[PDB]
């Protein structure tokens, strides 16, 4: 950023933490964490 | 009444008789194997 003379290189964040895992599901405005099967490994009975 | 009431005999209809009735059949289970082991994923519709 550059507003007046000073420039501010805010960065990084000191941790790579996320509450979001690699695999995520979105539904009803709510984001669940769930290990869904990939496109083809959809077993009968469950998600997929 | 007083003297002797038993005059006759009726026949009861709609008696419990035999036949055949169409009962459901469960979904096909998923059968995974293992050494001395059988793993069964079961996904019913109604209690089984």
């Amino acid at each position: 950023v550059n507003f007046n003379g000073v420039k501010i290189t805010a960065g990084p964040l000191s941790t790579a933490w996320t509450p979001f895992d690699r695999k995520i599901v979105q539904y009803a405005g709510e984001i669940y964490n769930y290990d869904f099967p990939e496109y083809g490994a959809g077993q009968p009975g469950a998600f997929g | 009444a007083a003297g002797a009431t038993l005059k006759g005999k009726l026949h009861v209809p709609f008696l419990l008789a035999d036949g055949k009735c169409t009962v459901p059949l469960a979904p096909e289970p998923m059968i995974t194997f293992g050494f001395r082991s059988v793993s069964l994923k079961l996904h019913p519709k109604n209690p089984t």
